[PDB]
């Protein structure tokens, strides 16, 4: 409903058409903007998510 | 009219189900009848294969009587008061082996107390003459058992109670506990519901999860199968017990609804806590002490018996002709014949062949240390309708054991017949 | 073959001891056709499917015998309790987080739960 | 019986009260409500990939329910959708004041 | 029972001359690199 904009454009579609809305993975707007300013004041911050099955760590963007 | 199981029996008073019905108890779908048996549970309707459980019965937790079966004592509907002289009594007893005689006690007290649900329904309840649990049967009755092992067993638990009720319904008793039971009968039909009518679950009442022993109304007109239609859960919110239907089994009506008992019992143990004995037990045992053994996956190839070794079962679709011969008695037999099953050689035929005579001459001899033959039962049986019921129920054991011994003499002919095609 | 040509149903006994033989030599895939042919003509397949697996495990061919008990597993098949524990034991000395914990997850679901030796196992390749 | 309860049961039905009875029911077979939500959350979806356009004007939460309770024995509309016997005409709307 | 088990960590630090950076260099197809940005001009 507010500030993810690649899965708002698809809800319309869903919706129009009669089927069912995914759970959003990628994060919102505000989240990147804070990253953003925050490597503005040269500090870095990163999301790793750690796979149970596996163990290997990957960076989402 | 339709032929259905209920048919042939009558219904019964409006009244045995008004009085649950005033208090919350509620049945769905379903009747009630009664027969020479006793009461028994049917269906008025039809249900098709479903998804899920569905409720025949709700019973409330206060019509009810409970206790639990580790040592701090609760007993949850809780009739009994705070220093009453009942509970000397029910703290006195061995806490693993005797639940009957603590049950016992429980019941005399719910019939002396006001207002209890019990004193009203145990008017329902089998009486002296009516009831076949073999505490109350005679030294002639246990006679004609011809097991000593049953009988002897029998006769200490005629004792036991005896002695119960010599040591605790002394002469100074006060007068309350006199009157729950003044002559020893009393306690004896009171063991006798006990031991016949209870059931064991775990239930959680509020936090507390317990494991208990209870006594519980309208259930206990259910009967024993060993292919059950229906079974019982507690719902925790309501404080209430369900029976409810297995799920994917069409039911049509005028059907008897039927749960089990105990599991992976043999006929033995039916007798010394129920009074009644199978033709179809599938887990019961004749031992033979001789040393051939028959092949055992040919067995169960040869009758369709398909299963791990605990769960066998008669695969119905392989068998496209319509049989009759493999029952319970067949699967019974699967187990307690000696067997070879070695790596995946094939048997020999005629190897295998001295096996069975050799199997069949000890059948042979089993029936004959019997004093009558098996049609001899039946005359005895047939001739006389009225008779004492522990009597039939003796008769009848006899007349079962020595049809499955018959039973097997003809089942391990059909294997030679069928190895070689 | 030919015994299907003539058009008798073979026994269940034969069908058995091929699929004993087929998982001794890592034929999977053909081990696995025999099974579906047994469900055709109306058998209980679930005894045969927990030999496949076993003997597998024996023969040194694991990954096969993972695969095999999965896709049993989504069937609904049941399983021993002796058979869940051999591959979940066996997966963790190897080395294989990931079958093992699908196959805990499985014992669970069909109802037994798990004991300290499952965790034991599996915290092995955690640490 | 009671002599006069019928207008009072026309409207439990109606007002859509029945729906709310049911609820009750079916979670006194439930330790987490939190769960039972997420299975009726997935069965709903099931039958939306399966069959599209039946939905639209009936809900597929509301055929879940439904279906749940005729499997148990209370009869219960498809959906909980009941029509408007005495509609004037064609675009005609009620006042539910 | 044997918890589903989730693990997600955010990490914060501070950082090097390098990294600065990569965060915004690139390289054409003339190759030629881009990025840092010299004059005041906006617009």
């Amino acid at each position: 409903k507010s500030d993810h904009i690649r899965a708002r454009q698809e809800v319309l579609g869903t919706t129009i058409i009669g089927g069912t809305i995914p759970n959003p993975e990628d994060a919102p707007e505000s989240f990147r903007l804070l990253v953003r300013e925050l490597r503005s004041l040269a500090l870095e911050l990163n999301h790793f998510l750690v796979s149970e099955k596996n163990f290997q760590i990957n960076r989402k963007e | 009219p339709h032929d259905t199981p209920a048919s042939q029996l009558e219904l019964a008073d409006p009244d045995f189900y008004k009085i649950g019905y005033v208090r919350s108890f509620r049945a769905y779908g379903i009747e009630f009848r009664e027969g020479p048996d006793g009461y028994g549970v049917f269906a008025s309707r039809d249900v098709e294969p479903l998804r899920r459980a569905r409720v025949i019965m709700e019973i409330p937790l206060e019509l009810m009587l409970t206790i639990s079966k580790k040592l701090p004592w609760m007993f949850f509907p809780d009739i009994i008061p705070v220093g009453h002289p009942i509970f000397d009594i029910i703290n006195s007893t061995n806490p693993e082996t005797d639940s009957d005689l603590r049950l016992a006690c429980l019941l005399l007290y719910a019939f002396d107390c006001k207002d209890n649900f019990w004193q009203l329904y145990g008017d329902f309840l089998p009486s002296d003459d009516e009831c076949t649990s073999f505490l109350l049967a005679t030294e002639e009755d246990l006679l004609e058992l011809q097991d000593e092992k049953l009988a002897s067993t029998m006769r200490e638990q005629q004792q036991r109670a005896l002695e119960f009720w010599e040591k605790n319904w002394h002469s100074a008793v006060p007068l309350k506990i006199k009157r729950l039971a003044r002559d020893p009968e009393r306690f004896i039909w009171a063991m006798c519901i006990a031991q016949s009518r209870s059931i064991n679950l775990q239930m959680r009442i509020g936090a507390l999860v317990q494991d208990a022993n209870l006594l519980v109304p309208y259930a206990d007109m259910m009967n024993h199968s060993f292919q059950p239609n229906c079974f019982f859960h507690w719902r925790f919110k309501d404080r209430m017990l369900e029976v409810m239907i297995n799920a994917g089994q069409r039911i049509r009506k005028g059907d008897e609804m039927t749960v089990d008992y105990m599991a992976g019992q043999k006929n033995n143990f039916f007798m010394q806590r129920y009074g009644f004995s199978s033709p179809v037990n599938p887990w019961d045992v004749i031992h033979f002490t001789g040393d051939a053994k028959i092949h055992l996956d040919t067995f169960l190839s040869v009758f369709n018996i398909s299963g791990l070794p605990g769960e066998y079962y008669h695969n119905s679709r392989l068998s496209n002709d319509g049989d009759s011969f493999v029952d319970g008695a067949i699967i019974a037999a699967a187990r307690t014949l000696p067997t070879w099953s070695d790596g995946d050689l094939p048997p020999i035929p005629s190897l295998e062949r001295k096996a069975v005579k050799e199997l069949q001459e000890e059948c042979h001899q089993m029936l004959a240390e019997f004093p009558t033959t098996s049609d001899e039962d039946q005359k005895i049986l047939d001739s006389m309708p009225d008779c004492r019921r522990t009597l039939e129920a003796a008769i009848k054991y006899r007349l079962h054991r020595k049809l499955l011994i018959e039973k097997v003499i003809q089942a391990l002919d059909i294997y030679q017949d069928r190895i070689l095609f | 073959r030919r015994e299907l040509s003539e058009g008798l149903r073979p026994l269940h006994e034969t069908f058995l001891a091929l699929v004993r033989l087929f998982g001794a030599k890592g034929l999977a895939t053909r081990g696995l056709e025999i099974l579906a042919a047994m469900e055709k003509l109306k058998y209980d397949i679930r005894q045969a499917w927990l030999v496949l697996v076993e003997e597998l495990v024996r023969s040194n061919h694991l990954e096969d015998a993972n695969k095999v008990f999965l896709k049993g597993a989504e069937g609904g098949l049941r399983a021993t309790d002796e058979i869940y524990d051999l591959l979940i034991e066996q997966d963790c000395k190897v080395g294989d987080h990931s079958n093992a914990l699908t196959i805990a997850y499985e014992m669970e679901a069909a109802g037994r739960m798990a004991t300290t030796f499952h965790f034991n196992c599996l915290l092995s390749v955690q640490a | 019986r009671i002599p006069f309860l019928e207008e009072q049961v026309r409207k439990i039905r109606d007002g859509g009260k029945l729906l709310t009875m049911d609820i009750h029911r079916l979670l006194l077979n439930e330790d987490n409500r939190f769960d039972f939500v997420n299975e009726i959350a997935a069965e709903a979806k099931q039958y939306v990939e399966n069959n599209r356009d039946e939905y639209g004007a009936k809900k597929a939460i509301l055929h879940v329910l439904s279906n749940r309770m005729n499997d148990a024995g209370v009869y219960r509309a498809e959906a909980y959708m009941e029509s408007d016997p005495f509609k004037p005409g064609p675009g005609y709307l009620k006042d539910e004041l | 029972m044997i918890d589903r088990y989730k693990h997600q960590q955010l990490r914060i630090g501070s950082v090097s001359p390098q990294q600065i950076s990569a965060w915004a260099t690139k390289i054409l197809p003339n190759g030629e690199i881009v990025g840092e940005v010299t004059k005041p001009y906006t617009f």
